[PDB]
Parts: C-alpha cells; structure tokens; sequence
C-alpha cells in the first residue's frame, strides 16, 4: 500500500481499454529528464461510483489543457503494473504547482 | 379442313325424330366421314336393316354394309333415332390464356339451356369460335356479364381481342373450320393503349 | 472499390412506411441491393403483385415486374408505401480477441434515434475500420459513458490514435461503406511502441 | 304438335314477342314470326309462327333471348330448328325453337 | 390504296341517274353532323354529302332487306309486294372522301367528347365514302336493277350501262375530309334498324315517314 | 275478364313507379284515329317471378326502337282505370303487324 | 369556396379518417367549401386535432391542431399523399315520411357511381339542377327498385328525353361534392304527357 | 400498387373490357382505358388502364358498371378517382377505380 | 407532421437549443437550424428547424447529442434524415431529427 | 437602480449559525432588509432586548437599542451567533406561461451546497434577468443535467442566446439584484436568418 | 475547524483537484486552491487551499463542480463562502467552500 | 460607429514602441487563418495583421491575469514575481478593420462549412480590430505603465505621453477586410487559457528581452 506523489509532470498518453472483464484507463506523466509516471485506474468490482467516470473526465481535461499536473500513485500489487491513481491535480494554467 | 369431335362424344341414346337432346346437336356426314374410329364404333352397334337418320344424311345399317348417304338439312329427321354428338368436351388440355387481336364477333348460336356462341372473323375469315353458358362450364358465372359485351360488340361490328380458355372445346358449329373454345374475356381494340 | 453487402439475415421480415425504417435499422441502397444475389433472390421468391417499394436512393420494381433495380436520389422514393430496411446489429460469433488499427483518426459521425454513435477511423485519407459505441444495447454498453468523453475529444482536435475493436458484433449503419463496422472497445493516445497502445 | 323437327334455311326474324305460359306459372314465352328470304306471300315459309320456354325462376337472359334479340336487330338469316312440340301463340299454333344458328353463306343456307 | 369504284343503293331509276346525277341536300359539310345523321333529318336536310360505300356487298344487303319490307307490307296489306331496287356503280375521284377517315380526324383535331364512338363504329361498318356536294352523270358507270314479285317471289336482275359515262384513272381521296367544329346539339348516332344502317345512308335512297333511333339506345340491351 | 286484341299501336307513354308497397309499369298506345290504349303490370304477385323484370325490359326496348307494337290488355274490374297488359308483341321494324 | 352549397351535417363525418386518400366504400373526401360552410364541423375539428397535424380534404387541406383550424384551398386529390383524409358518410336516414315528391321536365345529367353504392344523375331543368336522385341494389329501403330504375335510367339518359322523377325523401345522400341541390332515394321514372295520369 | 388514390379530371373512357379476376373465382373484373382531353399522345394520361371489380355471385349490373357503358356510349368527360390497389389488364398493370363523377364544368374539371 | 421522411444533404448545423417537451415531463427536447450550403437565402433550406427527444430518467448525453455537439462545433456538412413527426421549436414547427450522417463527399452529398 | 426586496415569507425562522446559512439559504443584506418595511415590523417583535444579529453586508441591533441596522464590510456580522438567512426558493404562484429574452449573453455565475447554479443574463452591458437549475428540487430539476452543459458552453463562449424562463419560482440567491431571477426552462443559440434573436 | 464562516473577495481559482473522502466511501472532494488579485506572495490570502463534497451514489456534476471548471478555465474573480468545517487536502487543512458568486465589479468585489 | 481608438496589451517598453510601432509578422492577409490563430502559431507565424481591441477593460483583464501569472511562478519558484505590462492607446484610421465584422464577411462568401462557430465567438468577446502591414508611430497616443512587485503586492500605474504622436479626426474602417479563401488545414480555434484569449492576441504581445501553451478552443467550449 505505498503511495508515491508527483509534481509538475504533463500528460503525454491517455487510453481507455478493457483489461480482461473489466474497463480501464490509464495515463502517463512525463517530466523532462524523468522517467515515465505510468498510472491506471479500473471499474474493478467496481460498486456504483461516478469514481471512475469522474476521474477519467478529469484526466481528459488535464490532457486537452496540456497544463501541468499533480498526481498520488499508490504502487500496484504486481511489480511492472503501473499503479493505482488515487488523486490527480491540474497545477495553475501556463504555470506550475508549487 | 373442318373439325372433327371426337368418338367419346357420340350419344348412347341418340335424338327422337331429330330432337337431339339438351346439350347435343345432329352430327353431320363430312363428320362422320372425317372419323374412321367412329365409323368402325357404328358397324358393331347398328343392327341389320335400321335406317338413322344425321342433319344432312342418312346412315345405313350394317345389312347394306355402313352406307353414308347424302341429304338435304333435316331430310334424316323424319327416322326414329337421329345421331347426336355432346357438344362439350373437357381437352383436359392448361387453363392458360390465349387470345386473338382485330376480330369480330359474327355468325350467332344458340340452343335449349345450352351455349351462346359467336364465330370471331378477321379480314374476312374465321379465326376462333367462342361460347359461354349460365347452365355449364367453369366460366358459367361470368356468362350475365360477357353475354351484355358480346351483344355490343356483335351490335356495332367493334374490333376486339377474344381471350378464351383451351380447358374446354365446343362443337356447337356443324362442319366448322374453326376451333371453338370457352369465352374468357373480351377486350375492345384500342391501338394507342396497345391493344390490337 | 468494393462496399460491404449486409447478408440476406439483416433484411427485417416486414418493410416500413413513410420512408421510416424502425429504430436500430436503415434503408437498403441501390448498390448494395445490386452486389446481393441472396436478398434478389429472396425478394423475388416473396414479393407479388405490381409493387414498387423504396431503397435509399432507388427502387426495387417487384413481383410481376421481374425484380428490377432502378437508381434514384437519397430519399427520392420514400413517398411509397413500403421501404426495404435492414438491421444495423449482428452478431458475428466471432471471439472477444483484440483487434487494432494503428496511425488512425476519427471521421464521418453517424447517429440515430435510440441506437449508437460511430466514426470512420482513416489514415492517409482513406478508411480503416468504422467503430461504433452505445448505452442502449450490445456487449459494451458500459464502456459508451467513458467511449464518448474520448472518442469527442480526439474527434474536434484530429488526434491520432490506436483503435481498439471487438469483432463479436458487426454493424451495418453507413451506406456503401468500403470498410467493415465493428464495436469500439478502446482509445489509445500513445507514443510510438508504448505498452500503453 | 308435328311428327318431327323442321330445318328452316334463310329465315329472318321478322316479329317478337313475349306472353305467358298457360300450362306453368313459374315459366313464360319468348315467342315470335319467321319469314323465309325470297319466299312467295301466298307460301306457309314466308310467316312461320314460333315460340320458346323462359325459366321466370332463373334471373337474367338466356342464351336463345340474347341471340333471338341480336338476330331481330340486325334481320339476321338463320337455320331454325322447330318443333316437335307446338306452343300457343295468338290463338294459334307455333312450333317449339330449340336450336338457331346464323347462316355463314350459300353452303349452310342454301 | 383508296377505292376506284364506289356503290349506292337508290330507288331512283336509270333514266333520272344517268341524265341528272346524285346532287347533295344543301352545303352543311359538317362530317360529325352527317355520321352522326343530325343534317339528314326530316326537316333537317342541309347535307353537303353524298353517301357512297365501297363495298357492293354492303348495298346488295340493304336492298335484300328493303326487298323483304315490301313482301311484309304486302302480308300486312299495305302494299302490293312489287319492289324496284338499283345498285349504281360509280368512279370515285378527288371529290369522294373516307367516312371514318374523315371522322377519326375530326375527333383527333376537337377531342375525344367530341365524338361519339358508334358514329365511327357506323362509318367503318358501312365502308362509307362522302361525295362533296354533286356526283355528276360522267362518273356513274353502271346499274344492277333487281326487281321482285312478292306474290310468285320472283327475282329479275338487269345491268344497264350509261353512255355518259367518262373513263379515267381516277379513284377517292386518299386524305380525310375536315371541317370546323360542330355547334349543334347532338344526342347520338342516328340509325335505321333492321339492318343497322346511317340516317344519310338510308334517307338519301329513299325518294317519293322512316323510322330514325339513336344507335347508343339500342346497343346495349335492356 | 274481357281481353282486347290491339294491332300496330305506338308507344307514346312509359312510366315506372310504386302502386302502394308494390312497384308499376304503365304504358300508353297510340294509333292516329284511335283513343289512346292504357296498360299497367304490376310486381305484386310477382315477388319470386322474373315477370316483371322480363316485361319492363321489351316494353324499354319497344319504345326505343319507335316502332310499332301489338297488345293484349285485359279489361280492369274498375272503370276508367288502365287494363292489365298479359302480352306485348314488337312489330316488324319500319313495318307493320298483319 | 362557392356558398349555398349542400352542407353534410355533423353526424356524417366518420369517426377515424383515412390513409392513402381512399375513403372507405359508402363514404367520400369532405371538401373545402363543405368545411368552410359548416361551423359545426369546424368546431368539433378544432376539439378533437392535436400536435402540427395537416389533414386532406377532396380539393385543399386542414391544417389543425397547434395550427389553429385553417382551411388552405388546394387541387382535386392534390393533398392525398398525406397520412389522413377526411372523409363524410354518404348516407343518412332522414326520418322524414314516405310521401311522394315529383319534379317535371327534367332530364337526367351527370351520373356518379362507387365501389358497393349507389348510381345517381343529376336532374335538370333550363341548363339548371332542380334534383339529384340516385339508386342502389346494395341499401336502402328501395334496393328492389334498382334493377327496374336502371333500365329506365339508362334509356332516359342516352336518349336525353324529358321526364318526371319520383323521389323519396327518407334518405337523403351526399355523394356529390359542393351540391347546389339536394340528393334523395329513386322511386319512379315517368316519360308522359303533359297533364297524364300516368305522370 | 400506388401510393395513393389519384384523381384524374376531364377523363373520356376510350375502351371497354372484360376479363375474370385471377385471385378470386366469385369475382371478376370490368376493365378499361381513359384517356384526358387535350393531352399528348406520347403522355401516359392519354391512355390510362382502369379495372373494377364485379360481384359473380349477384345478378345484375352494378352501378359503376351502368354508368360505365353510358359514359363510353356518350363520350363524358369524368373525374376518376384511381388506385391505390392496381389489378392485371392485359398483361400490363391498371388502376383500380373506386368512384367516378361526370364533369359539370371548368370548376369540376379543370 | 409532414407524409414521409425527407433526406436533406449538405446541411450544416448553424445554431443548437434546449427545451421542454409539452406531452411528456420525462422528456425533453434537444433542438437546432441547419443550414443547405449554397442555398439561397430566401429558400427554406436555408434555415431547416430541427429537434430530437431527450430522456430524462436517464443519465447521461445519448449518441445523438454527443454527434450535434461535435458537428456543430466543427461546421461538419450532414445528410439528415428528418420526419414524419413534427414537433414545436420556438412558436413553430420543427422536423423530427431521426439520423444523421456527417457527408464523406460528392457520392453520399451531391 | 432599484433592487429585488425578498418577501418577509422567506426569512428564515431558525437562522444560521456563526455565517452558516443552511443550505436553501444565503445571508439576508442591509439594502434587502431596508427595503422591508413588513420584515423590519415582524423583526422588532422577534428580537429580544440587548441582541445583536449577523447580516452578510451589516448588524441588526436588539429592540433595546431601537432596531439599529447597521453596516459592516462583507462576513463582518458573520462572528455572532445567529445570522439572518432568506429561502432562495420562492413560489409565486404565478401561470407556468413560457417567457423569453432574446440578444443575450450568460454571465455571473453562482453555486452553493446542495443547491442552485445560478447565471445573470447581459444585453449591452446591462443587466435583463436571472435564470437558475437545480437536480435537487424545483419542476425543472430533470431538465439540469442538459441545462447545465448548454449553459457551460455558453458561458465559456460568449455565444448570445434567447433564454427561456418560467416565472413559477421566484429565487433569491442573487444578493441585492438589480434583476429578477427565474427557472431556467430552455436556451436557444441566437440565428437572425431563422428568426431567433 | 475555523469558529466562523470567512468570506474572501476578488478571488480566482488558480488549481483545481480530486481525491477520495476519509469518512464517507461514497463521497468524494473537489478541490483546489484560490488566490486574491493583487495580494502579496507572503500574504496568506495569497494561496487559500479549499474542498467541496461529491456525492458519488449521484450520477453528474453538481451545480459547485460546473461553476467551478467555468471560473478555473476563465480566471473569473469570485467572492468565497469558506468553512467553518475543515476538510484534508494534499495533508494540510482546507477550508470547505459551501457557497460561491463570481464578482461583478468593484462594488460587491473591493 | 466604428472606433476612433483602439487598445493593445505588450511587454514591449513605450521607448521602443514610440519609436517602431507595430509590425505585423508576414503578409497572410487570410482573415480565417488569423482567427483560428493559424498564422500566429510558433514556425507558422505569417500574419499580416496587428491584433488590437476596442475595449480598454478587455487588455486590462489580460494584463491583470498575466501579473498574476507571475506571482503564481514565484510561488513555485519559478520567478521573481515582478511583472510589467503596457497598454497602449492608438488612434484607428482606415487601416484598421472589424475582426468579428471580416469574419462573418469570410463566412458569407465562402459557406458556413468554411468557419468555425467559436473563432467568430471570440472576435466578438475579444471586440477585435485589426491593423493591416503595420501601426505606425504617429498612431500611438499614450501608453499606461503597470509594475508590480509579487512579494510586497504594490501595484504602480504610471501613464506615458508619445512625442511622436500626430492627432487627426480618423476612425476605424467601417467595411470588413476581405481575403481569398483557406486552403490551409485549419483543425480549431487556438487559444491561449486562463482567461480564453486568441493565439494572435496572446503570441503578438509576448516578447523575448517556456513556450506558450495553445489548445483548441472547440475540445474546452463544452465539459468532460
């Protein structure tokens, strides 16, 4: 259950695919130099929650607004997983999060 | 080359003094001579010295050897048993439809709860005969309404296209030259709407 | 080039009046009606009469006329009483395996009343695959709400992608189409030989 | 009536006429004169009195009415086929029509 | 081709014919109102026509039946049974026009209610040609005179041949005649029945009340 | 019951109309220096007969064909009243009845 | 359109319309002056006709509903394309009594005919209709009438001969359209003289 | 068949036909061609195939039938209301007409 | 309503609109003009009135909605399938928007 | 010039806490409360002696002092115990008749808790009325989750529009509003080819 | 937990965020941090870090989430209705934003 | 009636603009291609057009959210978080025409399939006007100075003369500016965010004495 955050990173990838049964969409973070923040979240069970649809239209925004980003990985059960995206943040637009 | 009715069509029980029953009329001697299966039919029927009696003959017995003997129409009436022939015959042939453009209606039959027929005429000549009855037939029904067309078309001289049905062939027209059939329909010639 | 011809099973067992072809089904056309020997032969075993009846943009002369196609205009002939439809939806029996088309971007929207979202996924200006998504019925009706957020947007900015389908369900929606129509199951916006794609 | 049907060639339909029939209530008469073409006024072919039976139960025109109608219009030359029976019609006899065919030309009617 | 030769029956007899000619009631030469017999009325007689058929046959049939009419007077005591018929044998030139021919332009040059279709029926039928205004004696080629003894039911065919007579090469109109528009009420086809025969036809033989019914009253039955 | 024998009448008048319940025919002969010859046929008893019908028909078709007719009409048990018309007969077209 | 016309009454109108502008059999298109002419029917128009609907009439159109209840003049059959046609039966028992009406010297014009219905003329008088009669085998109290009128009818009307015309006015029919007569049941046919107990 | 009924005005029956109806043997079918005044021979209104149904089973003439033969007789002008349903006439498809009027006029019939 | 569908081509969508719908609360309607290209101002493709119903028991945009918003937005040429049912945009009458399809060129959009 | 007084109806009988309007309701305003004269009638037989009240722009002294209404900067009167809170949802009990305002522009915007989104309506740099949505409560409550996208974009856009408004419910989230605010019931893109605007 | 409601004017939304709720399962916080125009980096009013509720079991967004993407893209000044409730964000406390109206000039926004 | 004066945001100081004026990129005189900021796009910028606006409070917007912008980087520590902005003052003459106005002209010659919705919507919100080739000097009437400090907050407004100035009674061209048609692939309307102003208006104004981030307006104009 370790959680990792991120700062100031731009979305480079965002896909939105089915994994098996389940529906998946995952992002990834780029900061020059850096390497890749890969991050996913799934509709696993998953319970009615606007969770998924709701973070995912955050994300689409955050990647449409090619604004800087802020973002909380918890690391994935499986190594080599990308891991789960718990929050994401949109850092001030033509600017940075501090 | 006239027509020939067939053997099956000669009546068991012929005319009395040439009342030939409902549905049957005389048969003629070019008919007879034209039917060498029916000729062969009278020679084993006819007894000895009878004298028959046909519209225009008369028929020997079999003691003066199956003579067919000219007369004038009716002459052959004044005997005891007159040859008849049923005037319909089921061809057993398809109900399709066959018709005949830029014809007549002429030359007028009719008999004792029978037919009404008419002879269709092109250029002079006959093309096809045609009847319709209330009393028999597949197109009985249809007699009320033809019969009120035929009358026009036979009142004014009006060019038409006979339709007629080959299911059934009538042989109401002694020694005719002409096939005669069922009346299906009647279409007044108009060249224009492609008819005739 | 060749269009798809929607097989003999897709035609609906009654036609529709007012040029009106139910929900979840289209008018027939003239070239695809022309390219199936199936459906000509099926109409002309079904059909009697002196009736005329309706395609998208022509007519089918049946019954005593012989089975003849005739060319017209789009909704030309809609005035008639019946119009040939057939069914957009077909289960194909396929598996569920992933298909994907690479370099490809979203085109030529089609919709219609209680049935699906689609678009032409092209590269270098010709089609690919078409790829439909919607909440009212098929397999991935749960994937629509999250399907249309991503197909709308790489749509309104030209974005180039990889295109997820699934070739379980076939669709017949575009008329004359020279690509084949199948359920959308992912977008990915991804950089070149990414695990992401 | 006459011991056998007669053959009348050439023989217009000069008069028709309609009466009841006196022996059935449920049929008429369709009765009318027939004259032979080119026939003497004194001989008995140049006013031949007929008639024929009409089922009054059977709606409609039979196919004698039809033709008798057409043939009387048109003066018609015909080969009448009369009798045996004799009908009443004026107070006298008239010989029973049971079959008519119109002339085609010299060789039927000669 | 049109016909050289033309036929009409008359009761005129040769000497009259052959001397005077065939000269039309007056100089209405409206074609719908003489097919239709409306201008060969009793009182009506203003015809710029002279009825003529091109078949013999079909004049030799009403002579047949007029011949009959005097034998049925004769039984009827109305008459004493003689009858005098003649069939004329005339040239037809340019001055002669096709009945139905004339007819069926009329109809295709003022519309279809403006016929009426047993006047074209009629016309057809009679194989009638329409002389304008006068046949001349120079034109009448022969005459078959038929006289019949009602009483013995004697038949004397004569031919007579006429001096007069011109011979050329000449033969009918192959062009239709056409007039204007009639503006005359007219109810139907005027027919003499027993043959079914024109008005003009029959009238025009007639010569010193005939028994005149519309065609279309009478083709159907009742 | 008398009966009346007329020859070579024309007819003048023609009439169809209802007698009461029934329906009738009445027809008026004419012949120049004679009175005019009266007669009706009535549906009356006729109701499963074609009589009526058949009558009617040959009296249209005799007053269409103007020509001249002869008639048996017996007399009517009420004075002034038109007879009973039991035979109707078409003369000779543009003849007469011998 | 023309007023003084013959104006069906409320009752004739049928409770549903018809598709393909084919009026069911025994009844016929209600026109635009027969609507324009009757403020009943307009009325019960107005309550019944819902949405932006446009019906057909014989000649014009009725636009209802949200549209108001506007009559638009149009073309013979020009607007059967549309989904409905108003259509009004043709007849109606009158509940008047049996008595004889007679209208001399008038001659039998414009003749009407339909699928299961009746044959009607239009009689008239001076270039003018004075009455409009018609007879069927199908309905009626004088359907028996029929196969004996026709013959009559038939002759009166090709030959053109003036006559008196019996009619019953226990049923009355609306079978031509803008009538600027009235239209009853046949009952006799008369070709006499002038003053004739026959007549 | 059509979509939907037409109405044909200044109509003059040229033609008249009998023939029996195929799909019902209790019934046959009173045919015919209609032609517009004033209209090209080349237009299709110059000759418009027409049939109605007759009732075999009924004795008679129908009205439409009985108006039919005074209108062809008489040349009228009419207004025909065709279709939707369309019957076989001479092998080719007709009309079916359902109700005819004879024209008053240019306000009728224009 | 209008008889039968009408198939307008070329059309772009030049305005868009929102409103309720008068016979049903658990609907809506989803409205807008489009606009024939090259038409002429005064001609009636030039501003087409069109609508489509909304449901409000469930949530969401429906693929009809999600196409106008992306059309529009775009200025994307269509070929609109509108009709029968008509329903009411701003006083007046608007066409039932059934389907459409963006135009891929002159073959599906002359 | 003149501001929209709220009616006396609306005063909240159990006022927020420290600030905290309950949700449904927002800070009663000094330029409001002046405008009352029945609601500062009612106030000085409510109010307890030696009480001082919170308003969002000002104080209410006690009837001890006279019924003082004084002014204060925005929150200022937020530190006392009881503020004064008006319903933002009142039922005029007017026809539910459609009206519209054509050639304007949504501006303004407002939210809180559990509640309305609120926009301003501008022609020509003026103020014409209000127009609000809730999926919470009112008879347009179904209708929000469309309104809400229609009136994003135009906001986002400055699109000019006709918006549509029912004046059954009267609200009052707008304080001292120069215009009334109703239910948003629809909202039409301005077309002046189509006869919109 | 502030002990009263503060209300922050000229205020513009500089980030924008999500995470879970601790408490509820089945809700959620919007939240983010707001600034005032003009006032000093060290000035506290200067970084203002403040959370809203989402109801997760309510398909949507809510009239706050819609206002405040509106007031993020178009940096449009506010006056905020902040506390007195204290919720976590990025591990620090934030202020719950329970009411907010954009500025409309400098009188209700000095 | 058309405008007499015109307002324009930069971070070029008055001792340089009092002297050169405004200079437009290339010579793309395309009216759409400007719009959609096409033709102001980094190694795309050809315009032939000087963005300007008719509204004083709309440059002022800009510069008060651009001053922000640069206490938010000091924040983050990006900056100093001093910034300087300047509004000038110009007088419009008759090179100087209607942006929302040449928009809707394009449209009305060329179809609507040939625009997009939202580069006329921003014309309008932007009250656009744009000087063909060049602002001349003798255009520029005044100039409002605006420093501030990030870390103290102090804002100092300073106004600024030009000698070189020249007053006549011009205004703005009352007709719109007309241009062949795009043959360019234009996507979008490329905007500059937070607030949404055009790629022309935001790119003309900066000045280098981080590359500024473009998005389409139509994948933001409605919400996710």
């Amino acid at each position: 259950l370790p959680t990792h955050l991120y700062k100031n990173f731009t979305v480079q990838e965002l896909a939105l695919k089915l994994k098996g049964k389940n529906q998946e969409f995952c992002l990834t973070a780029f900061m020059s130099g850096r390497s890749l923040v890969r991050a996913c979240l799934s509709d696993a069970g998953h319970e009615h929650d606007t969770w998924f649809d709701t973070m995912l239209g955050f994300a689409i925004s955050a990647y449409a607004l090619k604004s800087r980003i802020a973002l909380t990985v918890e690391d994935s059960p499986y190594p080599g997983t990308p891991g789960d995206l718990l929050e994401l943040q949109i850092c001030p637009l033509n600017g940075y999060c501090e | 080359g006239i027509v020939i009715p067939p053997k099956a069509l000669f009546t068991q029980q012929g005319g009395a003094y040439g009342r030939c029953p409902n549905g049957t009329r005389a048969l003629t001697v070019a008919e007879l001579r034209g039917n060498a299966e029916l000729q062969t039919y009278l020679r084993q029927i006819t007894p000895g010295w009878s004298i028959y009696g046909l519209y225009d003959g008369t028929y020997l017995g079999q003691a003066y050897g199956g003579i067919i003997k000219d007369a004038p129409p009716g002459a052959g009436f004044i005997y005891r048993e007159t040859f008849c022939i049923t005037t319909i015959y089921k061809t057993g042939q398809p109900a399709a439809d066959h018709y005949y453009s830029k014809v007549t209606a002429t030359r007028l039959l009719a008999s004792t709860n029978s037919r009404l027929c008419a002879v269709f005429v092109r250029d002079g000549q006959s093309v096809i005969g045609a009847c319709a009855s209330p009393y028999e037939g597949r197109y009985r029904d249809m007699y009320d309404a033809l019969r009120r067309l035929l009358y026009m078309i036979y009142m004014s001289g009006l060019a038409v296209r006979v339709h007629v049905s080959k299911e059934e062939q009538y042989y109401d027209y002694e020694d005719a030259t002409f096939q005669t059939y069922a009346l299906t329909g009647i279409s007044l010639c108009n060249p224009a709407a492609s008819i005739c | 080039p060749g269009i798809v011809i929607p097989p003999q099973e897709q035609i609906t067992q009654h036609g529709s009046p007012y040029g009106r072809c139910a929900n979840k089904t289209r008018a027939l056309t003239v070239a695809e009606l022309r390219g199936s020997g199936d459906l000509q032969e099926y109409l002309r075993h079904v059909t009697r009469g002196w009736s005329i009846f309706a395609l998208y943009d022509g007519t089918y002369l049946g019954g005593e006329y012989g089975g003849v196609i005739k060319d017209g205009t789009p909704g030309g002939a809609f005035d008639l009483k019946t119009t040939f439809c057939i069914m957009t939806t077909r289960n194909t029996g396929q598996p569920a395996t992933d298909h994907y088309y690479s370099n490809v971007t979203a085109t030529r929207l089609l919709s219609s009343t209680n049935s699906r979202l689609c678009a032409v996924f092209v590269r270098s200006g010709q089609p690919v695959i078409g790829a439909c998504t919607s909440p009212y019925d098929g397999k991935y009706w749960s994937m629509y709400s999250r399907l249309r957020k991503m197909l709308y947007l790489i749509y309104v900015a030209g974005i180039s992608v990889r295109v997820h389908v699934s070739k379980e369900e076939q669709y017949y929606d575009y008329e004359d189409a020279t690509f084949e129509t199948y359920a959308l199951t992912g977008i990915s916006i991804c950089n070149p030989g990414s695990s992401l794609c | 009536d006459v011991p056998y049907v007669l053959v009348k060639t050439n023989m217009v339909v000069t008069s028709v006429a309609m009466k009841p029939y006196e022996v059935t209530p449920t049929r008429m008469l369709v009765c009318g004169i027939a004259a032979k073409l080119g026939a003497a006024a004194s001989s008995p072919d140049a006013h031949v009195p007929f008639c024929f039976g009409k089922d009054l139960k059977r709606p409609g025109s039979s196919p004698m009415e039809v033709m008798l109608r057409a043939v009387f219009m048109q003066q018609r030359p015909l080969r009448m086929f009369l009798g045996p029976k004799q009908l009443t019609f004026e107070g006298k006899p008239a010989l029973e029509l049971i079959r008519m065919v119109e002339c085609s030309g010299k060789q039927d009617c000669p | 081709d049109p016909p050289a030769t033309v036929y009409k029956y008359d009761s005129r007899p040769p000497e009259d014919v052959f001397q005077n000619g065939f000269t039309a009631w007056g100089n209405n030469d409206n074609v719908l109102e003489h097919l239709t017999g409306r201008s060969c009325q009793v009182g009506s007689s203003n015809s710029a026509f002279v009825s003529t058929s091109s078949s013999r046959r079909y004049t030799e049939v009403y002579l047949e039946h007029r011949m009959q009419e005097a034998v049925e007077a004769e039984r009827a005591g109305r008459g004493t049974g003689h009858f005098i018929g003649y069939i004329y044998e005339v040239r037809a030139d340019n001055n002669f026009y096709g009945a139905a021919s004339s007819y069926f332009e009329y109809v295709d040059t003022y519309g279809d209610n403006a016929g009426r279709i047993l006047a074209g029926a009629l016309a057809t039928y009679q194989s009638g040609y329409l002389a304008h205004r006068r046949i001349p004696p120079e034109n009448i080629r022969r005459v078959t005179r038929v006289y019949h003894n009602g009483i013995t039911g004697e038949t004397t065919t004569t031919e007579y041949s006429n001096a007069r007579y011109v011979s050329q090469q000449t033969r009918a109109n192959p062009n239709p005649y056409t007039s204007r528009r009639s503006v005359a009420s007219i109810v139907g086809t005027l027919v003499r029945m027993a043959p079914v025969v024109g008005a003009c036809m029959a009238r025009q033989a007639e010569s010193s009340a005939m028994v005149l019914v519309y065609y279309e009253s009478i083709a159907y039955s009742f």
